């Protein structure tokens, strides 16, 4: 039979992959940047940022 | 310089191994014909199927050509069956002109002889069959084994197969009074009788450990003391305790007596052996002393694999103990 | 900007395995029955051993 | 330069106990043609001295002098392993066992060379050249095949003493042509003259009760015994019959933890303990020592029937740890089981 | 968690591994060597694995 | 006229048509479409499109200069300290004239016959031309490349494919061969390829060539395989703890030639999707393993399948 | 190098006066001749006529015809004036390292034929001794040269052979030749021969062989020669194999007499007709599923003679490893007896 | 029973440096016509074939037809010590297994005499009939031997053309591509050869330098060689030994095929 000695489902998934990024990264401001560092220093206190 | 007794002892010509008749006979009537069958020695190690083989092959060749005609090796390589096969290749390969002076021209096949033929697998030794068939008329092989059954059967339809039953106790005694008055060394018989019991029937490891008793006494007389620890043979009142411990209802004296055995020095595997011994020949109920086989046997194999001697001996001493004090 | 967790189970492989809605931990924690879901685990303990 | 090793005997004649055997190594060495050795005894009992005592006598006192050299050789499976050897001019020492699975390689080739030693490095002494493989038990079984092989091969140009513990691990045919020699441990009194005689030898001298109790509390094993008592020397400059004689600081953190095993018996217990252990193993402790260091020290609280289960299951999983790699999942599942089972005891 | 630790006990013993373990020394935490390099040489190994 | 094998006759030639590992797929897809990729250590296992996910990347990143500035090494080639003395330098030092973004690529087809010294000088050469030229490479054992080649790239992970994917790419293959079939054959065909759709499409040609049509009976004709059923069989007598039966066609699988290494992998990959008890599935599994070990340290005989019978059976009935 | 001077030396080699090879006698010559898994034989009939012969590996038990079989195809495909110049024979006997792939295998296929224009083949006789890079150098020697030359891989040990290797090609299994037709092939040896034998010679000679014709008339001309006659006990003796009767009373001295007495009893019987404990446990097996046993007692001993099996695999004492063997019935069966 | 007197050994020690590594064993033929060889190679892509008539022997008897078969590196470790200018005798017995060549003595005061095991083999006589080739040129042996060492060094194989215009080598190495090109008005100084065709129709082919490397150790043999050369039927060079006989070679061409889209 289907899916006896595997998962051979009848139903299939569609949509759930096939997610394309298409990731546009917009550069970041000085502000955003300078919280950004300020996490980064507050993670690691030791590091001369 | 000196060489050890077992080959300096051994019989020079077949005929002069006693105790074997049949082979004996077959052998002459192929030494005779001048064209000896590939061999398949069977039977326990130390019986002389190594020195029959020698002494067969000394009577068909010269002495000078004895060491060259034949090739000695073994077959339980941890290389594989490759290695070996290529050095028989080597072997047959490699021909070197032969003649002897006593008026008789030597045979054109040579001898390799390859002991422990019951210790390779089916793969391994149908790579040998092929060798065989590879190399029918230029040499004729020797196998031998302990055991002729783990021979897989297209070796055993084209090999001469002979059994080697273990000699009765008087007559390797006849022949360690013999090696002890020609090698000028003080042995009690009573000494004689305790190292053939401790070599179990073995005649080779007998001579072994009487060479190796008279080079550790120096020339002194050979005591039980001596050739009871020349082959690792524990002490019986040690077995006697341990069985007295298991008998007695504690635990602590049970580990004092396991101290007592490992830190002298005294192996858990003779012990398991003795132990087996004694209990194989008891009066012990069949259901107790399958127990404790059992329980010897998987202790064997867990000592096999390297556990300690120390654990394998108190888990033992408790089944034993455990068996023992349920009828009490 | 949103943070980009992530890269530990990407370098290992595990994104193949998983679905992207899908996180490893959260898929440890919960009861396994479907037999989609026990191949996908035998696929992940077998990238690690 | 400690009291082992300044204070070792150096000839055969100056062994203090078990002197019978050490004459019967003098009528072997004076009749020229021993073949191979193997000796066997517990740790401390004198293996190695005797070992070194016997090299001395064999050769001249050129055995005496030690170097180290550093052997690089590629394995069959082409990768190349680098080990450290002890070497001598008449005498070469080898540990194979830090090679693994390739002990078997490190059986061959520098014994070969040795061998090519002996067809070089001519001095008309002997017409062979001893070496020592150091923990011959350790050796996998095809590597103890290879050296049956080397036997057969090379018993005209070398000799071996096989130092080991036990020969339950030797293959009955290597058993078969090396001779063995028990060193049995020495006695409590042979503990106690001997350390007299190398606290005479130091200048000190202490009571005898001090004597006895140190040799009762190293339990047969010399070398701990004369250590220790280099500890007590340390820890006093006289020596007096009350003196605390100190522990083994990882044999009394064995101990606590111990406590910490019959004490509580939770989860948090378990993985407390396994932390414990990491930092055991992390110390290089072997296995089997933890292993039979716990188990003697859980034993005294265990009652009659618990003793003997508490044997059979110590014995069946670490004869899986010797199976198993990583001893960490047979010590944790040892002491898990253990906890199942005393907590199923003294609830009922 | 007992019989999981008897279990992982025996993955550890009464189950091989993928990669033989000790293969060029002995088992981790060991002061003897560990400093394995790898091959220098153009040769094929010619093992029978 | 030639029968061109379906394994290349339909090997995909757009990046997108290849399924499995979807993730790293869209990370190819996006480096294949901007350029200036890095080395590329893909690993997995084998016949699951490592070799043709690299082909389609170098032919999408380069166009038509594939034929110049793009060149392979596989095991058929020489691959020893010389070549890659002389000939991989030769090219990584060579001028070609490409688009902007774009490298010089070389591939090493199966980088686990590299020797280490090889790896060892391979280390310089791609590491001080990393301007104008990127490495790829494939493996199926990482291990089996040395650590500093890891440690000079980037390493990522194939692994055995989904079902799903597979029966899709077989549908649409038979859907382009006009292949009539059962699904019977499809679960067959697919049971025989465990992951490794190249095993699919091989033995659906072997099924077609030799059969014409695809049902189970043909599959197991023509691939041999112990059947599915009977061993499915086994262990539902393992769940009655049938001993009889059990024995007397595992005795029918031994006479009719299988060996004990197949026998063993086809229990294990049964009783792993058999519909029976978590508790008992995980005694099964390890009992099955334990005798696994015993045919694979060499003691493959009846009496081992016996007892591994034996205790598995016995398992049911001892709580 | 060379390897084939013996071959062609020994096609034509034998004494024909005193020599009697009979498993040398009664060789097949084509597919047609060969008979035996006639499914195959036709199967690569059809790719043949058909030109559509795909990559093939031949794998099975040794002996069970797979070179014969394939030098017959060879023989079919291509003359005698032109045998040379297509196929490429190779095994592992000419063994330098994975250089025979990239040396004559490489240049092999990388060319077109000399004479006459056609497809070539390469046979590979036990390849199971190729090294894994050696294989994997062959698979893509096969990839791209698979239009011009078709590959043979003859081999024994089907798990060890690359998974992609094996994917490139299609497999035949030369399983093992059943009983019911391999009796009248050993009736007409014995009928042309004038040999006397019984029901359980015949049942002897096909149960040592497993399926092998040549092992049978390896067995059968050794007992012939040793003996004049070929029975069971003839057969067995010959071969050394364990004698029914002997296993059978040492199983009937575990289920009837103690421990002790049924320990020396098999004790002296291994001494004096030199079994090893492997085979006693293979044929006590054998006797386990026959003999009417309840299931419990089934299970129990199938799995204490399976772990004594593992056992004695490492190399210890066999004497005690008898000993738990005598321990597993007297546990449970005696017991039952005593009920 | 078979008498063969080669008039130089210089020709024997050529042949046989000739052919030191292409084959595994030499096995010749000897008929009342003459001695032949059609041995094939190990990687069985190329044959050798050389027939040398009987009158060009100083003495050449037989008594039937014999094939037999010599290993080929003791073969080249004998006749390496003896002289080119030499007289050279090879007898061989009507059933026995050794072969003897009896070199007469090359210092005039020691004649030397050196014997052979015979090794079975199977020996096919691939006759092959002599079509008509599409391509035919004489051109000198030293210049071919020179081109083919030049293009080794550059390819791992050559693309030999013929054409109208003439004969072209080219190799496309990994150091880049080496263009040789020939004329028929093109005529040599070095010793005086006009390369000629006689072809019909443009060939393209590929063949591997180290066969053809090992065909140009051949040169000494011949001053010109005849290169023969179709669309299918393979590469033969025929060097044609005065008095002596004729030296053919097969090599079969390397599969081209096309790149894909
Ligand atoms: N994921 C896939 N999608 C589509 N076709 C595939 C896929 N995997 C394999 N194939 C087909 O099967 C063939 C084998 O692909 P390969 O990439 O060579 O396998 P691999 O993953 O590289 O592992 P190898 O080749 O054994 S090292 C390809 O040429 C395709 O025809
Ligand atoms: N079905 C068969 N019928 C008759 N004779 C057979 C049959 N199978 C094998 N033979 C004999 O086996 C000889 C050679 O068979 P092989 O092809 O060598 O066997 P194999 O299966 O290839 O395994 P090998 O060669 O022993 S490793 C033939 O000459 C026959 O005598
Ligand atoms: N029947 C016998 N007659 C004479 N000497 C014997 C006999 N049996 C054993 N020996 C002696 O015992 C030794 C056995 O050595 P070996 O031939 O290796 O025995 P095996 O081959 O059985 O292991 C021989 O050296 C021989 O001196
Ligand atoms: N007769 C003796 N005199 C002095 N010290 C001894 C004597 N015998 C043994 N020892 C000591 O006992 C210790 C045992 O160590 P070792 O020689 O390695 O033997 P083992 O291998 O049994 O540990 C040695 O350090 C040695 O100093
Ligand atoms: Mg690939
Ligand atoms: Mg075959």
């Amino acid at each position: 039979a289907l899916g006896e000695f595997s998962t051979l489902n009848s139903k299939l998934k569609s949509g759930n992959s096939a997610a394309v990024f298409m990731r546009t990264r917009k550069e970041f401001t000085e502000e955003v940047r300078n919280l950004l560092l300020e996490e980064i220093r507050w993670s690691n206190p030791e590091f001369s940022l | 310089k000196p060489v050890p007794w077992v080959e300096k002892y051994r019989p020079k010509c077949v005929d002069e191994v006693a105790f074997q008749e049949e082979v004996v006979a077959v052998l002459k009537k192929s030494l005779e014909g001048a064209d000896l069958p590939n061999l398949l020695f069977y039977g326990p190690p130390g019986t002389g199927k190594t020195s029959t083989i020698l002494a067969a092959a000394r009577e068909l060749f010269g002495p000078e050509l004895f060491r060259l005609r034949v090739l000695e090796l073994n077959a339980s390589d941890e290389r594989g069956i490759q290695v070996v096969r290529e050095k028989v290749k080597n072997f047959a390969q490699l021909t070197v002109s032969g003649s002897r002076s006593d008026g008789k021209p030597c045979p054109p096949f040579k001898i390799v002889i390859l002991d422990e033929a019951d210790s390779m697998t089916s793969a391994a030794q149908a790579a040998l069959r092929r060798t065989m068939e590879k190399e029918s008329k230029t040499t004729r092989f020797c196998l031998i084994c302990n055991y002729v059954s783990r021979i897989i059967e297209p070796l055993t339809s084209r090999c001469s197969k002979f059994r080697f039953k273990p000699l009765s106790d008087k007559i390797q005694q006849q022949r360690l009074l013999d090696i002890a008055k020609k090698e000028n060394v003080k042995i009690s018989d009573e000494g004689i009788a305790y190292l053939v019991k401790v070599s179990e029937g073995d005649l080779r490891k007998a001579i072994t450990f009487l060479q190796s008793a008279t080079r550790l006494t120096g020339g002194k007389e050979i005591t039980e003391k001596v050739i009871t620890d020349i082959a690792g043979v524990i002490p019986a009142e040690k077995i006697d305790g341990v069985f007295a411990a298991c008998q007695s209802g504690s635990f602590d004296k049970l580990e004092a007596v396991v101290k007592d055995l490992i830190d002298e020095g005294h192996a858990a595997t003779q012990l398991v052996n003795q132990l087996h011994d004694v209990v194989v020949e008891n009066n012990l109920s069949d259901k107790q002393k399958s127990i404790i086989t059992e329980k010897l046997a998987e202790v064997d194999k867990c000592l096999a694999d390297g556990a300690d001697e120390h654990l394998q001996l108190i888990s033992l001493c408790a089944t034993v103990m455990q068996q023992l004090s349920q009828n009490c | 900007p949103k943070c980009d967790s992530g890269c530990a189970e990407t370098l290992f492989g595990l994104k193949n395995i998983f679905s992207p809605s899908e996180d490893l931990f959260s898929f440890l924690k919960h009861k396994i029955t479907m037999k989609e879901e026990w191949h996908k685990f035998i696929q992940l303990l077998t990238e690690f051993q | 330069s400690l009291w082992v090793d300044k204070y070792r005997p150096c000839s055969l004649g100056r062994l203090d106990y078990h002197k019978e055997q050490a004459a019967q190594l003098r009528n072997l060495v004076q009749c020229g043609d021993f073949p191979h050795l193997l000796v066997y005894g517990p740790s401390g009992a004198g293996k190695k001295t005797r070992i070194m005592c016997i090299l001395r006598e064999l050769y001249g006192v050129g055995v005496e002098k030690l170097r180290i050299e550093h052997q690089t050789i590629t394995t069959p499976s082409k990768k190349k392993i680098e080990i450290s050897t002890i070497a001598s001019n008449y005498h070469l020492e080898v540990n194979p066992s830090d090679a693994g699975n390739s002990d078997r390689v490190v059986i061959q080739e520098m014994l070969k060379t040795v061998a090519q030693s002996q067809q070089l490095e001519t001095n008309s002494q002997r017409d062979f050249k001893v070496v020592l493989l150091t923990e011959v038990d350790k050796l996998t079984k095809d590597a103890q095949h290879a050296l049956r092989r080397t036997m057969e091969k090379y018993m005209s140009t070398c000799r071996l003493i096989l130092c080991c513990n036990s020969t339950s691990k030797v293959i009955p045919p290597i058993r078969s042509r090396c001779l063995a020699v028990r060193v049995p441990a020495p006695s409590i009194e042979d503990i106690c003259h001997v350390l007299s005689t190398v606290c005479k030898k130091e200048g000190l001298n202490l009571p005898s009760q001090l004597a006895h109790r140190l040799a009762e509390k190293s339990c047969r094993n010399l070398r701990k015994a004369l250590l220790m008592c280099e500890a007590c020397r340390v820890q006093q400059y006289p020596f007096t019959a009350d003196q605390e004689i100190p522990e083994t600081d990882w044999e009394v953190y064995l101990r606590e933890t111990a406590n910490a095993i019959v004490s509580q018996q939770t989860p948090q217990r378990l993985l407390e303990v396994r932390g414990r252990l990491y930092e055991l193993l992390t110390h290089c402790i072997p296995p089997e020592i933890i292993m039979k260091g716990l188990l003697s020290e859980l034993l005294h609280n265990c009652d009659g029937q618990l003793k003997g289960e508490v044997a059979q299951m110590a014995a069946y999983y670490e004869h899986r740890l010797q199976l198993g790699s990583k001893a960490i999942y047979h010590l944790e599942a040892f002491v898990a089981k253990f906890m199942a089972l005393y907590k199923k005891f003294m609830e009922d | 968690l007992s019989e999981f630790m008897d279990n992982m006990s025996f993955l550890d013993a009464l189950l091989t591994d993928v990669r033989e373990q000790n293969k060029y020394g002995r088992n981790d935490f060991s002061w003897t060597n560990g400093k394995v390099t790898s091959g220098l040489c153009d040769e094929f190994s010619l093992e029978s694995n | 006229h030639y029968e061109l094998p379906w394994v290349e006759k339909y090997r995909p030639v757009k990046l997108n048509e290849i399924v499995g590992n979807e993730d790293t797929v869209s990370r190819l897809e996006v480096f294949a479409r901007e350029g200036n990729v890095p080395n590329i250590i893909i690993a997995g296992p084998p016949g699951t499109g490592k070799t043709t996910s690299i082909l389609c990347l170098a032919r999408a990143l380069l166009g038509p200069a594939l034929k110049d500035a793009m060149l392979e090494l596989n095991a058929s080639n020489d691959r020893g300290i010389d070549v890659v003395r002389n000939k991989i330098k030769m090219f990584a030092q060579q001028k070609v004239t490409l688009p902007k973004g774009r490298h010089k690529i070389i591939i090493l087809d199966e980088a686990d016959s590299m020797t280490d010294g090889a790896q060892q000088a391979l280390r310089r050469t791609m590491e001080i031309y990393s301007k104008t030229t990127r490495f790829a490479l494939a493996c199926n054992a990482s291990d089996k490349i040395i650590e500093p080649i890891q440690s000079r790239c980037a390493v990522l992970r194939y692994t055995k494919l989904t079902d799903a994917q597979i029966l899709t790419r077989l549908m649409n293959v038979i859907e382009k061969e006009r292949v009539p079939y059962t699904d019977d054959g499809l679960e067959a065909i697919i049971f025989t390829a465990q992951g490794d759709m190249r095993q699919a499409l091989n033995n659906l040609q072997s099924t077609f060539s030799g059969f014409g049509f695809i049902n189970s009976e043909n599959v197991f004709k023509v691939c041999d395989e112990p059947h599915p059923l009977l061993v499915k069989e086994m262990i539902q007598h393992c769940v009655n703890a049938n001993i009889d039966e059990a024995y007397k066609i595992l005795a029918h699988l031994w006479h009719l030639g299988y060996s004990p290494e197949d026998i063993i992998g086809n229990i294990f990959r049964v009783c792993k999707t058999f519909q029976m008890a978590e508790y008992l599935k995980l005694e099964f599994i390890k009992e099955i393993g334990y005798t696994h070990m015993k045919i694979a340290e060499g003691v493959n005989s009846l009496l081992q399948m016996a007892g591994l019978l034996a205790r598995l059976c016995q398992k049911t009935m001892a709580p | 190098m060379e390897t084939s001077a013996l071959k062609q030396q020994e096609q034509p080699a034998a004494t024909k006066i005193r020599n009697l090879p009979w498993v040398e006698k009664y060789r097949p010559q084509t597919l047609n001749d060969l008979i035996s898994h006639q499914d195959i034989l036709s199967t690569i009939q059809k790719f043949i006529n058909e030109d559509r012969l795909p990559h093939l590996l031949l794998y099975g038990p040794p002996g069970t015809g797979k070179t014969s079989t394939i030098l017959a195809c060879a023989k079919q495909l291509y003359k005698d004036k032109e045998f040379g110049s297509m196929v490429l024979e190779l095994n592992a006997s000419d063994d330098r390292g994975i250089d025979i792939i990239r040396g004559p295998i490489l240049s092999f296929a990388s060319t077109r034929t000399i004479f006459k224009k056609g497809f070539k083949l390469v046979i590979l006789d036990e390849a199971d001794a190729m090294t894994q890079d050696a294989q994997n150098a062959l698979r893509r020697v096969i990839e791209k040269f698979t239009e011009n030359t078709r590959f043979c891989l003859i081999c024994n040990y089907l798990s060890k052979i690359i998974p992609a290797l094996q994917s490139r090609c299609t497999r035949f299994r030369f399983g093992p030749l059943t009983p019911e037709l391999m009796v009248p092939r050993l009736e007409h040896v014995v009928e042309e021969e004038k040999v006397d034998i019984s029901e359980d010679g015949m049942k002897a000679l096909v149960t040592l062989s497993s399926g092998d014709m040549r092992r049978a008339l390896n067995i059968l001309q050794s007992t012939n020669m040793a003996f004049g006659k070929v029975t069971e006990e003839t057969v067995y003796t010959c071969t050394g194999h364990p004698l029914k009767s002997d296993i059978a009373n040492i199983l009937d001295w575990m289920l009837n007499q103690d421990f002790t007495t049924a320990y020396r009893n098999i004790t002296e019987l291994k001494t004096l007709k030199g079994l090893a404990l492997h085979d006693i446990l293979t044929e006590i097996h054998l006797f386990v599923h026959r003999v009417d046993f309840p299931s419990s007692v089934r299970i129990h001993l199938l799995t204490k003679m399976a772990d004594i099996e593992y056992r004695l695999s490492v190399g210890t004492n066999e004497k005690i490893q008898l000993s738990s063997l005598i321990a597993a019935f007297q546990v449970t069966r005696d017991l039952i007896v005593a009920e | 029973m078979f008498e063969a007197r080669l008039v130089q050994g210089s020709i024997l020690k050529k042949v046989l440096e000739a052919l030191k590594d292409l084959i595994n064993e030499a096995c010749w033929d000897i008929s009342s016509s003459g001695v032949n060889l059609q041995s094939m190679d190990s990687s069985h892509v190329s044959l050798v074939q050389l027939t040398l008539r009987s009158e060009g022997f100083d003495t050449y008897r037989c008594d039937r037809n014999l094939a037999m078969g010599v290993n080929l590196t003791s073969m080249s470790k004998i006749l390496k010590c003896a002289g080119n200018e030499d007289i050279i005798t090879l007898r061989a017995e009507d059933n026995a297994d050794t072969l003897a060549l009896v070199f007469e003595a090359p210092n005039q005061e020691k004649v030397s005499d050196y014997e052979m095991k015979l090794m079975d083999l199977d020996v096919e006589q691939l006759g092959i009939p002599e079509q008509e080739y599409s391509c035919v040129v004489k051109m000198p042996s030293g210049e071919f031997a020179r081109i083919c060492r030049d293009l080794s060094h550059i390819g791992d194989a050559v693309v030999i053309s013929c054409a109208k215009d003439g004969v072209k080598f080219s190799a496309s190495g990994e150091l880049g591509n080496g263009n040789i090109k020939l004329s028929q008005t093109s005529n040599v100084d070095k010793e005086e050869e006009a390369v000629t065709i006689e072809m019909n129709e443009p060939v393209q082919l590929t063949f591997a330098l180290r066969y053809l490397n090992f065909f140009t150790k051949a040169t000494p043999l011949s001053s010109t060689v005849t290169l023969s050369m179709s669309a299918d039927v393979p590469l033969v060079v025929e060097y044609k030994i005065a008095d002596m006989g004729h030296l053919k070679y097969y090599l079969a061409p390397k599969i081209e095929d096309e790149e894909g889209s």
